[PDB]
């Protein structure tokens, strides 16, 4: 099927910096990628919708970006509460669902 | 309003089997399609079934594709995940999540409404 | 980093570029970022010049000229210096100077060289040309080995195709899945189409450009594809479930969408002629698959016949033709064919007949042409993107392509279609090298 991998495993930064996480599928979807964010011991949440729109309630500090199969999300000034493991995802169809490995990030 | 919650979760003998429910409040099922995603301890998620409950297709990951079973009932708004003979490979939380269908917004809408997870464990001990 | 050069016979000036071939933008096009180095020795009076001139050509007329002034740099046009300009100048000596030059729009291509042709004069043209010369006055007489000429070409590209790449994905997968054996194959495709449908409804077509993004128009456009990806779906259904055959069956569903595409969106036409001694219409109809072709790409026609006569088809013609006006004051026009079939097929009476018919043009088979349109390794000239409000009259050389499907019909004028399409070119330390 349709793998999708994560290039920065492990990442460190502080508050209020500025952060990226990149994620490339091996075969074209059309902007049918989406992020979440999983806390340790909950449920994952739904970040960015379609790669690029962002899903009622989220903090406005996140963005998605596109450019062929390569996709990057940003969160501009990071704070205390952004500190998890984000995930990749493909949703082209239903039997074709796979998510990317995980991406910590921690306090330099 | 809108949540997803699901029971089940319990240590079973390799071999054995175990039900798992996925009940929805705040919205109806038939206008939804249900999927189950599994997290192993340590590593990252895994999708393992879906059925869409309007005509009553489903699908199953390659690693439990001849083992688990998919079903679900409209009057009591619960989906099923049947679980034949474990493998101990499995042992692992289990989400359940809504995902739209096709023509318009909802589809784009991935994944918007997760569940709590429950723990299915397999060992000997 | 890649620059060229020219010297002089005399060795007294040279001109450095940074490129072959200025591209148009269509509202504006790239300038000349030249640089002049001059020995200031044996021009210890004089000055030098840089000459740009856009002229057809004995007979000989001109359509632009700008003239620069290297040194002294004191009137300081254009102060603002291109990045290259600058890193040239510093990486070489003191005595390189800056220069530039801005154009409006013209038409680039030439005409073929062959004895006897069909316009005024022998061997003619439309060229652009960079010229620097010195002297102290600019009336005064021009020394060949104390000067220098180059020659530059305003190339004109085509626009992205990522809608019609999209098609051609969602067809070679839709042909993969008609000659598939097994499941998987057919699952592959349906996931490549899918992914392509998707990608293409986000875009635009070219015929609703000026149309709003929330005019009916795009809205019919998406419901198009909303149903196609809703079919798609249903075959990638019947496939996962088992069915093989079943889901070629619902495949095969996505013609109609595609018929419906073509009528609204793609060239098309219909002509009918109904004889004497007859009761019923003859219908011919044609249509190419994109609106944009790029050299050496194969073109493929459609072709639908419903007879409804006592006559009978022997044959049809394909061709297509190139028309080349000239835009001058003598206004000729003229056309010439560049490929061709002749293909054996035949209609009976009150019967129907369709087709796919594939041709390439292309320069080989064209090496004897009068008056074909070349481009400036020549190929024929890439069609002109029309004026956007300007005169048409001294535009200069305007070439456009179309389409021709002709019957030939028993006891006997024809019947035939035109198709135009648009054929043009896709949009792709330092050490001097010859230009
Ligand atoms: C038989 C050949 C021929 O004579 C053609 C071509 O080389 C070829 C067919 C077409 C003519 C010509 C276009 O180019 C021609 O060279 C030219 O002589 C023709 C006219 C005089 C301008 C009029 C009709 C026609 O436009």
């Amino acid at each position: 099927d349709i793998q999708m991998t994560q290039s920065p495993s492990s990442l460190s930064a502080s508050v209020g910096d500025r952060v990226t996480i990149t994620c490339r599928a091996s075969q074209s979807v059309s902007s049918a990628v989406a992020w979440y964010q999983q806390k340790p011991g909950k449920a994952p949440k739904l970040l960015i919708y379609s790669a690029s729109s962002l899903y009622s309630g989220v903090p406005s500090r996140f963005s998605g970006s596109r450019s062929g199969t390569d996709f990057t999300l940003t969160i501009s000034s990071l704070q205390p509460e952004d500190f998890a493991t984000y995930y990749c995802q493909q949703y082209l169809y239903y039997s074709l669902v796979t998510f990317g490995q995980g991406t910590k990030v921690e306090i330099k | 309003e809108v949540q997803l919650v699901e029971s089940g979760g319990g240590l079973v003998q390799p071999g054995g089997s175990l039900r798992l429910s996925c009940a929805a409040s705040g919205f109806n099922v038939v206008d939804f399609s249900l999927h189950w995603v599994r997290q192993a301890p340590g590593k990252g998620l895994e999708w393992v079934a879906y059925i869409s409950s309007s005509s009553g297709s489903t699908s199953y990951a390659d690693s439990v594709k001849g083992r688990f079973t998919i079903s679900a009932d409209t009057s009591k708004n619960t989906a099923y995940l049947q679980m034949n003979s474990l493998r101990a490979e499995d042992t692992a939380v289990y989400y359940c999540a809504r995902w739209g269908y096709w023509p318009g917004e909802p589809w784009w809408k991935a994944f918007d409404y997760w569940g709590q997870g429950t723990l299915v464990t397999v060992s000997s001990a | 980093t890649r620059v060229f050069k020219k010297a002089s016979p005399n060795g007294k000036l040279t001109v450095y570029l940074g490129k072959r071939d200025f591209v148009d933008h269509i509202d504006l096009v790239d300038p000349v970022d030249g640089v002049v180095l001059v020995d200031p020795e044996y021009l210890k009076e004089r000055r030098v010049y840089v000459t740009l001139t856009c002229a057809f050509r004995t007979f000989r007329k001109d359509l632009f000229v700008a003239n620069v002034q290297s040194f002294p740099p004191a009137p300081e046009d254009k102060k603002p210096l291109t990045r290259l300009q600058e890193r040239l100048i510093k990486k070489l000596g003191e005595h390189a100077y800056p220069f530039t030059f801005e154009i409006p729009p013209n038409l680039p291509c030439s005409v073929t060289l062959q004895p006897g042709p069909e316009d005024t004069g022998k061997a003619c043209g439309v060229d652009y040309e960079v010229k620097a010369f010195c002297a102290e006055n600019l009336e005064e007489k021009i020394h060949k080995r104390n000067s220098v000429r180059l020659v530059i070409r305003k190339v004109q590209y085509a626009p992205e195709a990522d809608l019609e790449d999209n098609w051609e994905t969602l067809n070679d997968n839709l042909k993969v899945i008609e000659k598939a054996d097994n499941a998987a194959q057919v699952k592959d495709a349906l996931t490549k189409m899918r992914a392509a449908a998707l990608d293409a409804q986000k875009a635009t077509p070219p015929k609703l450009e000026d149309k709003s993004p929330d005019s009916p128009e795009m809205k019919d456009f998406r419901h198009g594809f909303d149903i196609l990806v809703g079919q798609i779906d249903d075959a990638l259904k019947l496939a996962n479930e088992g069915k093989v055959k079943e889901a070629q069956a619902a495949a095969e569903q996505l013609k109609t969408t595609r018929n419906a595409y073509i009528q609204k969106y793609l060239p098309t036409a219909e002509t009918t002629r109904q004889f004497l001694m007859s009761d019923k219409p003859l219908h011919l109809e044609a249509s190419l698959d994109k609106e944009i072709y790029y050299h050496g790409e194969p073109i493929s026609v459609n072709v639908h016949v419903t007879n409804n006569t006592n006559k009978t088809v022997k044959k049809i013609k394909i061709s297509v033709r190139q028309y080349a006006d000239i835009c001058l004051f003598n206004t000729a026009q003229y056309k010439c064919p560049v490929a061709m079939e002749e293909a054996d097929d035949t209609v009976a009476p009150s019967s129907t007949f369709c087709k796919v018919y594939t041709l390439t043009p292309f320069l080989a088979n064209n090496r004897e042409k009068r008056g074909l349109a070349l481009d400036g390794d020549t190929n024929l000239a890439s069609s002109t993107l029309l004026r956007e409000g300007a005169n048409r009259e001294i535009l200069g050389i305007i070439v456009s392509y179309k389409v021709k499907v002709k019957l030939v019909v028993s006891r006997g004028s024809d019947v035939a279609v035109e198709l135009p399409f648009t054929l043009m070119h896709p949009k792709p330390d330092i050490v001097f090298e010859d230009f």
